[PDB]
């Protein structure tokens, strides 16, 4: 979907994921949260809060792991 | 997040005029006498009170911390600043010795210890180790230059290109006034902030490069930055940040 | 240039008080410190200098055993780091009959007991042993560094619960070699083995009250 | 010359004698093994030892020479290929030499990490109490725990259960 | 008059190995392996007693005076040596920092000063603190080498060809990861020493070209020496001396 449509999907996920654990497990195992992290949002637009609510349903380690450039981040923290 | 006009040495020169006026706001002179007599009087003070720099003395007690907080490692990142500060002896010479050991380890890393540098986002070190630098645009134009900083034989090309900036290296563009190295590769990372003021310094416009990556073999390139002719409303300002060492 | 320069000579446990005055070479803020390699050579860290006066830096020495110690003195000034190299002995005469060998063991525990043996020469002393018992022989071969009374290890126990009687002594190999070889020391022992294998067995039946 | 004899001579006892001479040469100070290793003889000895067509005496002398050389060799680039082609009874000397050389150099540790050899080191088992165990522990101590865990087997599954 | 083959680095390496040997005479391993034992013992031991300097907590008596009489300024130019000395602190930390800062002043000489070398007989500093470098020969004939160390902005080529010691600066031909500078004129205060002995230990020879000064230009050809090997005793051993700072 184009970015102007993804806002509704991210909002629906941020509304549905908090009240189910199996859906969160399926979303993580399908690697959909990585794509959500790959989606940009305006710093203040409803999409940004939807993304933040998506991240809050999981421990910060999981959110960081699926964040873009995480493996390189590990490489540089090694340095 | 200081728009450096134009190098850290300029920062400390302004701060030196300011410290002198804090100490001796007696007469009613101007800036040129301020700087010249400031250099002269700092040398005279060092001669008067040896074994101790001024910041460790009575009136300098409130000013010892406020000058400890500065980027004391980057004003002396200029070659001549070392001898200048040693002749004036404002920063304690033990502080100077410690930071000189830091710069010695820096050249050891850059020339010997398999220098990798910041490949990516090491943000705190990139605020403690990147070179703040820029220019005010009274009028727009193309401006490029060479910077033999404490990259120790390595050299820098920074190029502003009329609303855009080219990040490069200087090895094939200009022979040096000091010394150059045969260093093959230095992998770096950098940030640049371009902001259009409301003329008098009021700001409602600013653009950072987020933070990006650049590798530097002999004159390697990276160009990602955008402004336009509207954003050229003078004075336009530049602030580059480059770090080559870990 | 004061010359009340003195060197310590004292027996064990006796606190000696002597003076070491020195004239320096350069002139600035006169605050002085010493680095010492050598034990009992305890002293304060700081001392100041007055009107070119006969001034001395405190340093103690209280030996506790039958020893000597060479003092290593590396000197350090606060301003520049000037030094004035002087080295002094420290001697102690405390014998617990030189040393005794006391052992509490079981049947077969050949115990290793420390023997405090003095060294009043300045050469690596190296003793040889002759004893009329095989149960009392030294740790390979006794060797003692000079000055200090470095102890030694000895293997002492009879093969059963009992007491084998034997005379064990130490003569020297060549700080003067005459004083070296005149330090013919004989040490007395003490053995306590404990039971032990049993033999006899008796079973009985008794009455309470 | 010993390498040439070991290589070009098709005879078995000639190869065995060359291997024995090389092993006697390399059992001395680490300079001897370094001078031997730079001539590219250890890979040939290792290949001949794992060669089924080689004779009993040839393989015996090759193994003896390998044991006598790797116990003193300090040239890390020469010992690196052994991490992937040597039998477990030989890797102990390699790991011990690495644990003896790596703590006193930073560039060699950087090269070892960038070549992914500590992955293989973590992929080698050891007896809980054998010298190989302590050698591996010393190897891991030369780096921060995060590097060791990242290069440890199952760390991918550790991420899997973590995220 | 020690015959040094070649520099003070391995000299201090042997000094530290023998430091361990006489400090721990209970060791009976190998001498090149003694590098490993000495480094392990000393490094781990100070890792037990960190913070404190090396000699304070009951370390070697006979060798501490030797080391504080030593020419410690150029030994730790290798950064691995610097890390090891920070790991061992065989020199007290104050003089350690002094060494680091004077090495930074050497950096400053190379960059600011464009240092040219001794133009006059600096024999006092030669006998006290200068470096020595020489070579042993398995046969008479050819032995050449590029010279490095603190090269400022250049490199040096010194040859020994059938007893014909060539000196020529390398600023143009043999590459390295180091640096090149504009420093035209390079000079040294040097001496060549020879004295021959037999298998048992009887010495019946002595040769010295006198403590002299050599002045050279960028890649300049200069050769002064001659000898006769049917006279000398081989395997020959030659000890040369040099100094490079003003």
């Amino acid at each position: 979907a184009p970015p102007n449509i993804l806002k509704h999907v991210v909002g629906q996920f941020s509304k549905v994921l908090p009240h189910d654990s199996k859906a969160r497990r399926l979303f993580v195992t399908s690697g959909g949260l990585k794509k959500v992290q790959e989606i940009k949002a305006e710093p203040g637009s409803l999409l940004q809060e939807y993304i933040n609510s998506i991240n809050n349903c999981y421990p910060e380690e999981i959110v960081r792991y699926y964040s873009p450039g995480y493996s390189d981040t590990l490489l540089q923290r090694v340095d | 997040n200081l728009f450096v006009m134009q190098v850290e040495m300029d920062v400390y020169t302004a701060l030196k005029k300011w410290m002198f006026l804090q100490l001796v706001p007696s007469w009613n002179g101007s800036l040129k006498q301020l700087l010249t007599e400031t250099d002269v009087w700092f040398s005279k003070w060092k001669k008067d009170f040896e074994g101790t720099t001024f910041l460790e003395t009575e009136q300098g007690k409130p000013f010892a911390p406020v000058f400890r907080h500065l980027r004391l490692q980057y004003i002396i990142s200029d070659l001549a600043s070392a001898r200048i500060i040693e002749q004036d002896s404002l920063v304690p010479s033990e502080w100077l010795a410690a930071v000189y050991k830091q710069q010695w380890l820096a050249m050891l890393r850059a020339e010997q210890d398999s220098e990798v540098g910041p490949q990516e986002i090491n943000k705190e070190e990139l605020e403690g180790n990147s070179m703040r630098c820029g220019r005010k645009l009274a009028k727009d134009g193309e401006y490029c230059w060479r910077w033999t900083g404490f990259n120790f034989g390595f050299d820098l090309l920074v190029t502003y290109t009329n609303r855009y900036i080219i990040f490069k290296r200087n090895t094939l563009n200009q022979p040096c006034s000091g010394s150059v190295s045969l260093q093959p590769r230095r992998s770096i990372a950098f940030r640049l902030r371009l902001a259009s003021f409301d003329s008098s310094g009021k700001l409602i416009c600013s653009r950072a490069t987020g933070y990006q990556i650049l590798t530097l073999e002999k004159d390697q390139e990276q160009v990602v930055m955008n402004l336009d002719s509207r954003l050229l409303i003078f004075p336009l300002y530049i602030c580059c940040n480059f770090l080559y060492i870990s | 240039v004061p010359e009340a320069e003195l060197l310590f000579k004292t027996p064990a446990f006796q606190p000696l008080t002597q003076n070491i005055p020195i004239k320096n070479e350069s002139k600035k803020l006169s605050k002085f410190h010493v680095k010492i390699e050598g034990e009992w050579f305890h002293g304060p860290p700081i001392l100041h200098v007055g009107p070119g006066e006969t001034i001395q830096y405190p340093l103690t020495f209280k030996p506790i055993l039958e020893c000597e110690i060479m003092g290593k003195l590396t000197l350090q000034n606060e301003v520049d780091g000037m030094a004035h190299i002087v080295e002094i002995d420290g001697i102690g005469t405390k014998p617990i009959a030189l040393d005794h060998i006391i052992i509490d063991c079981k049947v077969g525990k050949v115990t290793d007991k420390s023997i405090i043996v003095p060294n009043y020469t300045k050469s690596l002393l190296t003793f040889k042993v002759t004893s009329d018992l095989s149960i009392v022989w030294g740790n390979s071969f006794i060797t003692i560094e000079p000055d200090d009374s470095i102890p030694y290890t000895l293997h002492v126990c009879p093969w059963k619960r009992g007491t084998f009687k034997g005379a064990i002594m130490f003569f020297v190999k060549s700080y003067s070699e005459e004083k070296v070889k005149a330090l013919k020391i004989w040490y007395h022992l003490e053995i306590r083995s404990s039971p032990g294998p049993p033999v006899d067995i008796i079973e009985l039946h008794c009455i309470a009250l | 010359q010993l390498s040439i004899c070991l290589s070009e001579e098709p005879e078995d006892h000639i190869k065995a004698a060359a291997a024995w001479a090389l092993g006697q040469l390399g059992r001395h100070t680490p300079e001897h093994a370094r001078a031997v290793a730079v001539t590219n003889t250890l890979p040939v000895l290792l290949s001949l030892y794992m060669s089924p067509e080689s004779s009993e005496d040839l393989q015996l002398k090759s193994k003896k020479a390998i044991k006598n050389i790797l116990q003193k060799c300090t040239y890390l680039p020469a010992l690196e290929p052994f991490l992937y082609d040597a039998p477990p009874n030989i890797l102990k000397h390699v790991v011990g030499q690495f644990s003896k050389v790596l703590p006193h150099d930073s560039k060699a540790r950087r090269l070892f990490v960038t070549s992914g050899g500590l992955k293989k080191v973590q992929e080698i088992k050891a007896e809980p109490g054998s010298l190989l165990q302590e050698y591996i522990n010393s190897i891991n101590n030369c780096y921060p725990e995060e590097i060791v865990r990242y290069y440890s087997p199952g760390y991918s599954d550790t991420l899997l259960q973590r995220v």
